[PDB]
């Protein structure tokens, strides 16, 4: 539930007095919606009716993409990640 | 024949427009403004219904709608034949520019040509990897 | 706010702000670049800082070329599960 | 045969998905597959690096070719026969000719014994007769001889021998020339009608030339998108 950038103030009181001092802090990358897949296995020959098996939310309609190799080698691939995509998220947070 | 000289112009205006918002400068935004007012209000009829029918001396077919929802798409088709002998035919309103385009190939008879030409390289073969010292030269003359 | 009781009632005043915004959107491909006349396959998506599925209104989607000439044009439509899919069968005859 | 894998959307089963799809006999070098999740609930769901498979035989011929060339000039198609199997053995290749193009080989049309993770090669040179679409079509085959570099040479089954299919296009010689013509044909309420003259030169490259129509019209073109930025409350120095 924590974006990357995690603010945290600890603070108290002494009577009129008070104190209180804060970070930011460094969290992954990470999202919720866990998902896993598998061909089981790789190298064989050409084995038609293959088999991707994925584990994902018990509830969920969702999509998918398999594609060749050759041009995620060569060419600069857009980064279609959750990286990317959090950080065109505006309004993460405020300075003052 | 403002419309003939006027059409492709104002096409190249428009398809060289910019995304940005404005462009490089502003003295070019405004007068071309200017003028692209001035040809809609010489133009702009509101409603575009259309449909036009492509055929040939003996039978091609092709028959095409337009409306709003259409208009600002533009609509393409190849020409099966060899020669163009066609015609075109339209029923309903609008202004459309229609573009007829031929590519060919041309070869010269090389065998008697009126152009002497000559094209070499630094080296032939590499055999370092590449010996990427590498110029290109060329020696051409005309006689006729 | 103000705080109340047998003891004291104190009462203060600040001002905040209220921001009503959009989901962020996106594109999935299946490739980077094609072959010419094919058809160009995609998804689009959005969600807000929920990132739970929440349904909005694709109002408005078109391809541009260098030309400038719209070719790929769809209106007003839906998620119907979080995503809608397009495709274009590209020109073969194509300039890059 | 061969630009992608698969492009899809299924939904869930409390547990995911287990999608059955075929394998293409295209099965040339490694495939990446990411995708995507959502869940009304806890959010959306990506991967951490793309489930990559591969798939190949251990013994077969790529082929070096190139992008596209004109009819009249020549190449030096080539392909690699390349062996993973264990054993050593003599292999051999066929070739399928056909009237759009010349083939001249390099004199060597040796069966040769290539051993585990070895490499041979052979090439053609390769001159042009159609245009357009053209088409090649090989395959590697094993051969039998028991008195060999080593031992006889094994022939595995039936299935020794794989088939190979690749097509490139070819395009036409001299210099390319293109003409249009145009119209601004503009109607009131009615029907309006014009033929159409489009007559060519005599020394043309035979079936060289390709026509084709465009319609438009025009000023329609970007008046909407372009007004919701060109307006702004003018803050700054003066001249700006």
């Amino acid at each position: 539930d924590l974006a990357p950038g995690a603010e945290l103030i600890v603070y108290c009181i002494l009577d009129l007095e008070l104190i209180a001092d804060t970070i930011s802090l460094d969290i992954e990358k990470c999202f919720q919606n866990q998902v896993s897949l598998s061909f089981s296995d790789d190298l064989g020959p050409t084995a038609s009716n293959v088999s991707l098996n994925l584990s994902a939310a018990p509830g969920s309609l969702c999509g998918v993409k398999v594609i060749d190799s050759s041009l995620l080698l060569i060419n600069p691939y857009e980064s279609l990640s959750a990286s990317g995509v959090y950080y065109s998220i505006p309004y993460l947070s405020l300075f003052g | 024949d403002d419309l003939t000289y006027m059409a492709q112009i104002s096409v190249w205006l428009i398809q060289q427009q910019n995304s940005y918002g404005g462009f490089r400068s502003t003295q070019d935004t405004v007068v071309a403004l200017q003028a692209l007012a001035f040809y809609a209000q010489l133009l702009f009829k509101s409603n575009a219904h259309h449909n036009v029918f492509l055929r040939s001396e003996y039978g091609d077919v092709g028959q095409l709608n337009l409306s709003e929802h259409n208009r600002l798409v533009v609509q393409r088709l190849q020409l099966p034949e060899v020669s163009g002998n066609y015609s075109i035919s339209i029923n309903g309103t609008g202004c459309c520019l229609v573009q007829s385009t031929i590519r060919y190939n041309i070869p010269v008879p090389k065998e008697n040509s009126a152009f002497y030409v000559a094209a070499d390289s630094v080296s032939k073969n590499c055999l370092n990897g590449v010996a990427y010292t590498i110029t290109i030269t060329v020696s051409v003359s005309y006689r006729g | 706010l103000s705080v109340s009781g047998g003891g004291e009632d104190i009462k203060d005043r600040k001002a905040v702000v209220i921001a009503p915004l959009n989901t962020i959107c996106l594109i999935q491909m299946d490739k980077p670049v094609y072959k010419p006349g094919c058809k160009v396959r995609f998804r689009l998506i959005s969600l807000n800082t929920m990132l739970l599925p929440i349904s909005e209104k694709y109002t408005a989607v078109y391809l541009e070329d260098p030309s400038g000439s719209r070719i790929a044009q769809w209106q007003n439509q839906e998620s119907v599960g979080g995503v809608v899919q397009l495709e274009f069968p590209l020109i073969s005859d194509a300039a890059p | 045969f061969s630009e992608t894998f698969l492009w899809r959307l299924v939904s869930v089963d409390s547990e995911g998905q287990n999608t059955i799809t075929e394998t293409v006999p295209d099965t040339i070098t490694k495939w990446q597959g990411s995708m995507f999740c959502v869940s009304e609930k806890e959010g959306f769901g990506i991967t951490k690096y793309s489930a990559n498979f591969t798939s190949f035989l251990p013994f077969f011929v790529e082929l070096s070719l190139p992008y596209s060339l004109t009819r009249e000039e020549i190449l030096v198609m080539k392909a690699f026969v390349s062996n993973y199997l264990e054993e050593c053995i003599k292999i051999i290749v066929t070739l399928q000719p056909s009237a759009d193009f010349e083939v001249i080989p390099q004199d060597v049309k040796q069966d040769q014994c290539i051993c585990s993770g070895g490499r041979s090669s052979y090439s053609w040179n390769i001159i042009a007769s159609s245009l357009g679409r053209i088409s090649f079509i090989v395959s590697a085959e094993t051969t039998h001889i028991g008195a060999s570099c080593d031992g006889p040479s094994d022939q595995s089954q039936s299935t020794r021998k794989d088939t190979v299919i690749q097509t490139i296009l070819v395009q036409p010689e001299g210099i390319r020339k293109e003409e249009t013509s145009s119209n601004l044909v503009c109607v009131e309420d009615s029907n309006v009608e014009m033929p159409i003259n489009l007559t060519l030169p005599e020394n043309i490259v035979q079936g060289s030339a390709s026509a084709f129509v465009t319609f438009v019209g025009d000023v329609l073109g970007l008046p909407l998108s372009n007004l919701q930025n060109l307006l702004q409350m003018p803050y700054g120095c003066g001249e700006q």
